[PDB]
């Protein structure tokens, strides 16, 4: 015991100023604790205002706080338990359990703020991670070790998509996985924890393959602003010290930026554009750059990205693009056609779509599919105005083929059975390319449009074609 | 003794700065010597910043201010049923003292990841369009958004009225108690409304909570929270409440007002930085508890008012992404005769079919997608180039389906009234009938089904699921009638 | 003491306010007790306003701060070629200390009105579309602009990859040293951009100044000036560099962060008044110096990222009005499959004519003409067109096809001029539009074996004889017949 004490001097919403004796201040990013009637209240030092006073941010609700109340310096950043002991557990922002299964008995804890790996620690690999999802694996294929963002305005299917990923990827994956819930719906989290148990991925009386870190929107900005790093640290630990493969699921990473937004002014910063904090770029940088494959081990991350007001050029998402190896853009226009997943086949991109990585044929199919749809998009002016009548014959066929193709890009997810009542179909990457190849050369021009919609591989196109013609 | 008391330094605009109150809590209640109550929101170093629940003519510099020692809180329990209370839960109807089973705080942690379940019970609104297209579930939060004067309140109201079906029964677990929060409404308008609730014997199972236009910004901002607690009682105690927040746009207008005057620096459109947090924490308080916790639900219908149809403005955007789906009402739709002016195109329930009744689900197979395809073909119709037998076909059905979902205000329908209508439309028995006459079809049909095949109507109801033979009887029954 | 040292009054958000340091110069680098460096930007009556280069967790109230009596400078000189540095000149690639020919301040006056000559030597990028239609001169400032993911970096990188032609040779005045300023990029990206030039043996004559996503804003603010001064070394020493700023958008964002935090007053989009002055200073430093100055040169490829195509956007406005033109990218053209995705109608080089391999300019004065008229009769692609506007659509498709070019494969001039010749003078109108792919490959390899001599004359003379025009014509008509 050599404990440092301070006193609360202000509370303004989520900002709590604390005062300490002579030059003996806890450094920025340190955690402080206040022992309250129910549990404790964690603070995080944000500035040194001067005159022995610090500005903090609260990892909880600040009501009930009394000025002049004792504050305790933990001596360092917020700590999380790490390692295999976090497997099968649910954790809140401050490395405390919320599953009521008792204390997380790990040997090490770790600071949630940490430095991002040096330029010289980086590891470039063009390896390909098969999703099972037709449009991704064909057009914008996800990279093992990569980073992978899912852009989408509200309710276009991000969370469902990401769960379809977990449904597939997270079984076939030999290693461990962290899921971070950053400012989503407490009930979504509820489902996941009950799915994990039933998929088997979690097992409360045996071995588990995943850690759960939650900080949903029912929680104040400070908390919603750090729980990403809480999760991210657990991952880091398996990457660097279990020297192995991780899968890092963040839903939804936009709320890290938003939460940053909600306290910015209270910390006394002039707003930048679209009322976002001045530190948007570097703050996102400072997090994203830790989520990374390095020589000691590999992370592969799937981050849902909220696109506010469906505006992609909104400073927040617009910044995130630079951070991802593969971008899956969900679109309202697409989803409104009943085309699930709502993936925009043109605006979706992945670095791995290069002949050197996937072969020429794959790259050629993928390019042609794109040309097709691009043409079909370009002609939608002349179709509206002068009908389908006023068209070149090649065009009439390009459109015929584009429409058939649009549909073959949809697919029943397993997760989304509640919505389609249609059984989840998973498609193999080679089966994807072959069927699109076939479609493209016209070896299927006779089959009606509906036969391609909400089915798996070309088997299912034939099966449906006949079942309907019956 | 400046620990439990302070003197006033300056007072203006609902705000009082106050020297002292040393032991005071953030968000604590204080009485002023004059009578008027207030809440501490800015415990700064020299002084405390207080929002008042009253007028301020009555507060002067130097006047002594007093610690309560409590955080804002409300009476709860089924004693509230039938009562019209202000933000702090004081009778304002005239019916005398509230009897409460206890007191909750206005801010309460939402139930965690841990004690919840899947939404699987319907909250039947009796609104054809809604109960077939965007079915709402016991536990889910569902946004009602559109411009001014579009019918937002009307949707919420027609939902409440409907619960009569179950509340006059004795099966406590089929019941749905309603809480209607009036935020920024004029008083007479809350009046005009409780009247209608009574005209429909609907007041015995509701609790209105009113923070009208004239009340203090703090009360307006608070109401939804206090209200959330009033109905949290029901959820915690094995029952199901329904909370209508009419409407959050105003709560935020007021929450903006506390902050600008407390001088906290502003966010976008002068709102505070965490105007999102404001709503998120309220709306998360709606949930459907697990068996261990009593299976109680709380269901939320927030309302939001847009301008010029813009949903991309600050607040709507915030709430739009907070809730489990929206119902968009539109003025254009309205004036051309679709009422409810629901926009199928844009309205969703993210729970979906999980909360639809099995029977309704069965005959509503694909309707919502089809209705989309219908707008599709109707947009291509504007080319006024000749139609084929496929497009004319779906146009005839979509037009009749559209028309079949129109509904008069104040008339929620039983499921078994809804089901045969939907079935008649979907399986295309309506398709050879004049469009102006579909009005008369509806009631004339129901009249006949009650009269004759009542045994079906009562099975649908009792069973909620159309067995294969019941589809038969219904199939026969419809054809029969369409030949007049 | 307080003339050479100060005391931190307060610290947060990358900024620290410090008492004293009374003798400090504006923009002097300083050092903190913990060892993190920072620079002094606001010199106020009572206090200095220092911006941090590292995490401010390192800094506490009351801490000691030391002057370094040093305006930010950087090591410069050829010992830097093939190296990957951060914005202060530090080595970030595990290759030991930089061997600096000297040091230059990050800030330097642009060469004035007097010590410049008119731009007159080509930067040959290898890209058919660019070299032929948007010719870049040495000392020029051509701006690369488009929305995200359109191809901006690819254009720059192919310029860099195309310099092997000369950099591997002997003749100094003909080589060109590459400087790639990476701003606020994912380190793994940079790593891979390195791993890409080394895969083309381009590293040996390139310099990467790296100011990655996660580094203090000052470094992201500084990097381009820092790298600017690296380029000028070559300029000032009778040599030639070219410098790619990837990107200026993100530099402006950085400058913004600093200012707002220093609570300098904001304007449009919360940028400070002198955000223009920021970029003008940068790009005015690029030039073709006059004979008296060693006739060296510095060419500039700033990257600017539009948002949904908005050229009126605050930053793009400033920058567009500083540069000598733009190479313009569009995802539309990109998904059509036209890569490089160069909008020709929107791309200009104010320098233009004067900077083109005379030979390429000889067989292409017609090219901008044809593609102009092809843009105007384009919508006629949908049954009853007269033979004139039919023909115009016949060239255009083929021509557009001819300017597609897989990544990383830039073409030698003597390899461009034949294809652009057979195109413009109507030797492809016969050929179908899908075969224009294999046409180029087979033509060039045939020209190599059976006409290596004409190719050699183009590469050497740089112009086309009346004889050479009949030579090529004959060799073409022979290949097109075959
Ligand atoms: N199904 C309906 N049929 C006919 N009129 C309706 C229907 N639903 C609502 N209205 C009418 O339209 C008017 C305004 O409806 P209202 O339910 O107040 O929408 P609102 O969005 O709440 N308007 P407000 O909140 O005052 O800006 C009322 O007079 C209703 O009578
Ligand atoms: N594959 C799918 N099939 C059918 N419906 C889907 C699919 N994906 C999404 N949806 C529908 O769209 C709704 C929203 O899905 P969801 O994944 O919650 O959107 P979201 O973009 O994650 N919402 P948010 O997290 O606020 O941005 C659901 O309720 C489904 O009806
Ligand atoms: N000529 C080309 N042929 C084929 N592919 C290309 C060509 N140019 C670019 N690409 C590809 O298209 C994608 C976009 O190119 P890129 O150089 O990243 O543009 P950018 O403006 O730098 N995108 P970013 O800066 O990351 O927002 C890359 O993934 C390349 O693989
Ligand atoms: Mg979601
Ligand atoms: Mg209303
Ligand atoms: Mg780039």
């Amino acid at each position: 015991s050599t404990p440092i004490t301070g006193k609360v001097t202000a509370v303004i919403g989520a900002i709590v100023d604390v005062h300490f004796e002579q030059s003996e201040l806890p450094a920025i990013l340190n955690a402080l604790e206040i022992k309250t009637p129910q549990g404790k209240l964690v603070l995080e030092v944000a500035q040194h205002l001067g005159e022995n006073t610090v500005r903090t941010i609260a990892m909880d609700g600040t009501e009930g706080l009394v000025r002049g109340e004792k504050v305790l310096d933990t001596g360092g950043p917020i700590s999380v338990p790490v390692g295999r002991e976090t497997l099968g557990r649910i954790i809140n922002v401050i490395g405390e359990p919320i599953d009521e299964r008792g204390p997380i008995k790990s040997k090490l804890r770790k600071p949630i703020h940490a430095d991002p790996p040096s330029f010289a620690e980086q590891s470039t690999s063009a390896e390909i991670l098969e999703t099972g999802i037709k449009v991704v694996d064909l057009l914008a294929p996800y990279a093992r070790g990569g980073k992978i963002g899912l852009f989408g305005g509200a309710g276009v299917g991000k969370t469902v998509f990401i769960q379809e990923l977990i449904n597939n990827i997270a079984k076939a994956h030999g290693g461990f996985s962290v899921f971070t819930g950053v400012g989503e719906r407490t009930r979504e989290g509820n489902d996941l924890y009950r799915e994990m148990k039933e998929t088997g991925v979690i097992n409360l009386e045996g071995e588990s393959k995943v850690a759960l870190v939650f900080g949903q929107m029912n929680e104040p900005p400070g908390a919603r602003a750090r729980v990403a790093l809480t999760g991210l640290t657990i991952a880091e630990y398996f990457r660097d010290e279990e020297g192995q493969d991780v899968l890092l699921f963040i839903d939804n990473i936009f709320r890290f930026t938003q939460a940053g937004s909600e306290v910015s002014a209270l910390l006394g910063r002039i707003p930048s554009a679209v009322g976002y904090q001045p530190t948007l770029a570097t703050d996102m940088g400072l997090l994203q750059e830790r989520i990374t494959t390095t020589k000691k081990g590999s992370v592969t991350s799937v981050q849902a990205v909220y696109v506010p007001a469906d505006d992609l050029t909104d400073p927040a998402p617009a910044t995130t693009f630079a951070h991802l190896d593969a971008t899956t853009v969900l679109s309202r226009g697409i989803s409104e056609l009943g085309i699930y997943p709502a993936v925009d086949p043109l605006d979706s991109k992945s670095r791995l779509l290069d002949a050197a990585v996937v072969g020429q044929e794959h790259y050629d199919v993928a390019s042609k599919v794109q040309e097709t749809l691009q043409t079909y998009k370009s002609l939608q002016d002349i179709i509206a105005i002068l009908g389908m009548d006023e068209l070149s014959e090649q065009d009439k066929l390009t459109v015929e083929r584009a429409r058939k193709i649009q549909r073959f890009l949809s697919q029943p997810f397993a997760v989304a059975e509640v919505f389609t009542g249609i059984p989840g179909k998973l498609v193999r990457l080679k089966d994807t390319v072959a069927s699109f190849k076939a479609v493209l050369e016209g070896k299927y021009d006779n089959i009606p449009e509906h036969a391609f919609y909400m089915v798996g591989g070309i088997e299912d196109v034939v099966a449906k074609a006949e079942k309907l013609a019956a | 003794n400046l620990n439990e008391t302070g003197r006033v330094l300056a007072v203006g605009d609902g705000i009082a700065r106050v020297f002292g109150l040393n032991n005071i809590q953030a968000e604590e209640l204080v009485e002023f010597s004059s009578g008027v109550k207030g809440m501490a929101l800015n415990l700064e170093p020299g002084q405390v910043g207080i929002v008042l629940f009253g007028s301020d003519r009555l507060v002067k510099e130097g006047e002594l201010v007093k610690r309560t020692g409590n955080i804002v809180d409300v009476p709860v329990g089924p004693g509230l049923l039938g009562r019209v209370v202000d933000a702090l839960g004081n009778p304002i109807d005239g019916k005398g003292p509230i009897d409460a089973a206890g007191r909750s705080r206005a801010q309460v942690k939402a139930p965690g990841i841990l004690p919840r379940r899947s939404v699987h019970e319907p909250v039947q609104t009796g609104l054809k369009a809604v109960d077939a297209l965007v079915p709402i579930g016991r536990g889910q939060r569902e946004l009602i958004i559109g411009d001014r004067q579009t019918g937002k309140t009307a949707v919420a109201l027609d939902t409440i009225l409907n619960q009569k079906r179950w509340n006059n029964g004795s099966d406590e677990s089929k019941k749905l108690y309603c809480v209607y929060v009036a935020v920024g409404q004029k008083r007479s308008t809350v009046a005009q409304l409780v009247q209608t609730l009574e005209q429909h014997d609907a007041m015995k199972y509701s609790i209105i909570v009113a923070a009208t236009a004239s009340e203090a910004a703090p009360l307006q901002y608070l109401a939804p929270f206090t209200a959330a607690s009033i109905g949290e009682w029901f959820r915690d105690n094995g029952k199901h409440a329904l909370i209508v927040y009419d409407d959050l746009s105003k709560q935020a207008v007021a929450y903006r007002q506390l902050s600008l005057l407390l001088r906290r620096p502003p966010g976008r459109e002068a709102y505070p930085g965490d105007v999102f947090y404001l709503h998120s924490r309220l709306l998360e308080r709606a949930a459907k508890l697990s068996e261990k916790e009593g299976s109680g639900s709380l269901t939320a219908l927030p309302v939001i008012e847009t301008q010029g149809g813009d949903v991309s403005a600050y607040i709507p955007t915030n709430v739009i992404s907070i809730t489990d789906g929206q119902i968009f009402l539109e003025a254009e739709l309205f004036y051309k005769g679709i009422r409810p002016a629901i926009n199928v195109g844009l309205s969703v329930s993210r729970v979906g079919s999980a909360a639809q009744v099995k029977a309704l689900k069965q005959v509503a197979g694909s309707l919502k997608l089809f209705l989309a395809q219908y707008r599709e073909v109707a947009a291509f119709a504007q080319f006024g180039s000749d139609l084929d037998a496929s497009t004319k076909q779906t146009l005839v059905r979509g037009e009749r389906l559209t028309q079949l979902l129109k509904q008069n205000q104040y008339s929620p329908l039983a499921t078994e009234e809804q089901v045969p209508l939907i079935y008649a439309g979907v399986n295309g028995h309506l398709d050879g009938i004049e469009l102006s006459r579909i009005g008369e079809f509806e009631s004339s049909f129901l009249s006949y089904l009650k009269s004759n095949h009542n045994e079906l109507l009562t099975e649908i109801r009792e069973k909620g699921e159309l067995s294969k033979e019941l589809l038969a009887s219904l199939k026969s029954a419809t054809e029969s009638f369409v030949a007049t």
